[PDB]
């Protein structure tokens, strides 16, 4: 008489197959890439610049002296 | 790999001479675990293709989920892997309290 099948309790699990989490498509990307390089390129010019600043500052303590 | 799809195919074979249905209770058994085998078979077949191709991960991913399988079989037939279990004359003998709130918690 004590056999198995339960009187209730089920599911199921799915068979389903399915995780879209996007994410961030359809031209929001390619925007983040653009704007943050520019960005590098941005802090160049304060950079390069100041070190030629100096570049010629360097080169000034040479000529002054050597007679 | 199979234990119940193989000796599947030997009574069946079998029973048709002899003039037998077996019993209905019995028929749902061989259906559980023959179906329970093509979720050996179909992981063994994935794993074993990627790792001849040589990614190592997904081998290791899915074993540690098949040894919750592997307590079934010693449960209700014999062994590990090699059982004697489907006879000529049905199912050898029934399987324990458990084994249908596992087989619902496993799946």
């Amino acid at each position: 008489k004590q056999d198995m099948p339960p009187v209730g309790g089920y599911g199921p699990i799915d068979y389903k197959r399915n995780l879209p989490r996007r994410g961030l498509s359809g031209y929001s990307m390619f925007a983040v890439g653009i704007g943050a390089l520019l960005f590098g390129y941005w802090s160049m010019m304060k950079w390069n610049r100041e070190r030629r600043r100096l570049q010629i500052e360097d080169f000034e303590a040479r000529i002054a002296l050597m007679p | 790999v199979s234990m119940m799809c193989n000796e599947q195919a030997y009574s069946l074979a079998v029973e048709k001479l002899l003039n037998i249905q077996p019993p209905p209770r019995a028929q749902w058994i061989r259906v559980l675990f023959g179906e329970i085998t093509r979720l050996l078979n179909h992981i063994m077949a994935v794993t074993t293709h990627a790792l001849d191709i040589g990614a190592m991960t997904p081998f290791f991913w899915m074993f540690e989920e098949r040894e919750k399988m592997f307590e079934f079989y010693e449960r209700v037939s014999g062994a590990r892997m090699h059982a004697a279990y489907v006879r000529p004359g049905g199912v050898h003998q029934d399987l324990p309290l458990g084994l249908m709130d596992d087989i619902y918690e496993f799946s």
